[PDB]
């Protein structure tokens, strides 16, 4: 309900919040393909600022992967890629700090 | 145009079909500009180039632009072209001087535009007068386009170490 609405209920500003939260939960509660389903619709939106967030909540997920992640959690961040300068930066960077570090490793220190 | 024995001088009467063009319409400017900018194989350009410093000083003048204004967008775009071909000149550091002045988002997208560009071409040397221009610019200045701007020129980042 929450994600449907909220798209097509507005306000960016309870993203943020939700977003948060959101960030620190994902899969201990599954339902993955869905949880992506969502996840992309919410960068869909514009805003540089939008998009970004559902790669900053991922840190906690992906991580911790779920019911089919590591692999492909491997295989996303490069199927889904940007431009646009410093949105083109946010992609690269995170990449270039995923770059930076044994991705193993690298969820560990960021994560805390 | 398709007078493809396309004679070089003929380009050339072109400004002086121009200038009266400083009686406005811009419609009908748009519609010179694009004219114009095809005839140029780099060249018959300086005499105009001034002239469009010309231009662009009369630009200035007092304005109270709502036609012109999109002018000058496309006149930069069909100046942008130009230079993409050419070797261009300190006419070039003028628009960054230029742009300073101005006060409107469009511009900094043509900046931008420049931003990408530019940073593809590197010869170099232009660059960082200008970043030390754009230093002042800069000191000089403050918005939201700005800061955007100083994030991406941070990401450049180069020496004066």
């Amino acid at each position: 309900h929450l994600c449907e609405f909220i798209e097509d209920c507005e306000f960016t500003v309870l993203a943020t919040r939700i977003l948060h939260l959101l960030g620190q939960e994902g899969p201990k509660t599954n339902n993955p393909s869905k949880y992506i389903r969502f996840i992309y619709n919410r960068v869909v939106l514009e805003h540089e600022e939008v998009r970004a967030g559902a790669v900053s909540a991922l840190a906690k997920f992906g991580a911790q992967n779920e019911e089919m992640l590591p692999s492909i959690l491997v295989l996303l961040k490069r199927c889904v890629m940007d431009d646009d300068n410093e949105v083109r930066d946010r992609a690269t960077f995170y990449l270039n700090v995923l770059e930076q570090k044994q991705k193993a490793l690298n969820a560990g220190y960021i994560l805390n | 145009k398709e007078h493809p024995a396309h004679e070089r001088v003929l380009q050339d009467l072109v400004m002086d079909i121009l200038r009266v063009l400083s009686t406005p319409d811009l419609e009908v400017r748009k519609k010179t500009l694009q004219l114009a900018l095809d005839l140029v194989s780099s060249r018959n350009v300086e005499e105009l180039v001034i002239v469009l410093k010309k231009e662009v000083i009369k630009t200035n003048n007092v304005s109270e632009h709502e036609d012109t204004d999109k002018y000058r967008q496309l006149l930069v775009r069909t100046l942008h072209s130009c230079s993409v071909r050419f070797p261009d000149m300190a006419a070039n550091v003028i628009p960054v001087l230029m742009e300073f002045l101005s006060d409107s988002n469009e511009a900094a997208a043509a900046d931008v535009l420049e931003f990408v560009r530019e940073a593809i071409q590197r010869f170099d040397n232009l660059r960082m007068l200008i970043v030390e221009k754009m230093l002042e610019v800069f000191h000089a200045i403050k918005s939201v386009k700005i800061y955007r701007g100083a994030l991406w020129i941070l990401g450049e980042y180069c020496s004066t170490k």
